[PDB]
């Protein structure tokens, strides 16, 4: 069992990667210290506010020029 | 300097 | 006077964002309308979570360190 198949509640996303060719999130689960990768597509559906919180905290603005 | 701002989301690429 | 979700129209896409007001606001385009309005992220996050997520997903930029 890995990711959402472990049957735990998502606590917060602590990171991400696109190296698999698809976006994935490193998920921290409530009352556990073993985080694991889940696909973004699944997280967006199963815990959208947790995904949104992750992105919102990383939003910034660049300038031209 | 007249500037225009645009939103970006900065992510650290992890491993695995 | 009615603007934002108060127009009672369906969200199409988010086309911009700003936090100059002191809270995060999204510039929202609405289905069947050529108008766009700023709406609070707090409101958009729950009323159209997938629209918010698509705005962010399109704007990812990556960096790395050991």
């Amino acid at each position: 069992p890995r990711g959402f198949a472990r049957g735990l509640e998502p606590e917060r996303i602590i990171g991400a990667t696109d190296s698999s060719g698809e976006l994935m999130f490193l998920m921290k689960w409530k009352n556990s210290d073993e985080a694991d990768l889940v696909p973004a597509k699944e997280a967006n559906v199963k815990c959208p506010q947790v995904v949104i919180s992750f992105y919102e905290e990383r939003l910034t603005w660049h300038s031209y020029p | 300097t007249n500037v225009s701002l645009y939103p970006v989301v900065k992510i650290r690429r992890l491993s695995l």
